[PDB]
């Protein structure tokens, strides 16, 4: 929301 | 931020986002002092009275950012806490005394042009630069209003005041462990921490070194930007000890 | 080690636009 969307994938480093 | 700036990229290299999961929603800001080792506000944790109470699955800790709101794709890291730490005598029931935690990444990350640790004070940068009317810097991604937010990261550089002025400007009750700093009403120069800011850094630039220390944490304030009000920082270079302590006792 | 020096800005001898602000103020 408001913020843009990332995936778990994108996550630890 | 109030009455701040934009960064420049990679101004605040050591400055981090406190991120929930679900919803997804800027906490506070928080401090790369190490690849495996932040450092931020206790209040941004756990504050009962408001049923506040973060564990480590609860977080996401981002660093390397500029917008506070896109994905930074291959700028910003994205990280997994492995543990909190909360300084035992931090005091929730008055005054936020003690407001400092430690934050252990799950695992380190890698500097880049825009991911760098800062500088812890060391007793003697202390005493030189927290001097009244010596100004520091505050930084994060908060409220641009008392009563909004920013695309990007602001900033903003603060005088630090005398302590009567900091005792006589609140019905709190203010201890060694904090600082407070701000512009006077009769300064006309004006600026503050506003909500979502809180946990980021006060940092200082040596004049002997050259290297940027933070002095302070953003902790507590009354509004944001009042006349004849200031904010108020935890006070780094007293909680040092608690600082090496658990660094020594748990991590890196 | 190496904390608190800039990529950007320390380690190439450039400044920012308002640190001569805080040296000033000192």
């Amino acid at each position: 929301s408001d913020f843009e969307e990332f995936s778990l994938d994108d996550i630890e480093q | 931020i109030v009455e701040g700036s934009d960064a420049e990229i990679g101004m605040s290299p050591w400055q981090v986002m406190l991120f929930r999961k679900s919803p997804q929603e800027l906490l506070c800001g928080a401090s790369l002092i190490s690849d495996r080792w932040v450092l931020t506000a206790a209040h941004c944790l756990l504050y009962p009275p408001w049923d506040k109470n973060f564990t480590e699955n609860d977080l996401l800790v981002r660093i390397g950012k500029h917008s506070r709101t896109r994905y930074e794709r291959n700028i910003e890291k994205i990280s997994m806490l492995e543990k909190i730490y909360i300084h035992p005598r931090y005091n929730w029931r008055e005054n936020l005394d003690r407001d400092i935690a430690l934050m252990k990444l799950k695992k380190p990350v890698a500097f880049s042009d825009y991911i760098h640790p800062v500088c812890l004070p060391d007793r003697e940068t202390a005493a030189s630069l927290l001097q009244a009317g010596y100004k520091g810097r505050v930084t994060g991604w908060g409220n641009l209003k008392e009563t909004g937010q920013p695309s990007v990261l602001q900033v903003v550089n603060l005088p630090i005041v005398e302590r009567p002025v900091c005792k006589d400007s609140t019905r709190i009750r203010i201890t060694d462990n904090m600082f407070c700093a701000g512009y006077k009403p009769d300064e006309g120069k004006r600026g503050d921490a506003c909500e979502g800011d809180s946990g980021g850094p006060f940092v200082m630039k040596s004049p002997f070194n050259n290297r940027w220390y933070q002095m302070g944490i953003v902790s507590w304030g009354e509004g944001c930007d009042r006349d004849g009000k200031y904010g108020f920082y935890t006070h780094v270079f007293r909680l040092k000890k608690w600082i090496q302590k658990v660094i020594d006792q748990f991590g890196e | 080690a190496d904390c608190g020096l800039r990529p950007l800005f320390e380690k190439k001898s450039l400044e920012d636009k308002t640190e001569r602000e805080l040296l000033e103020s000192y």
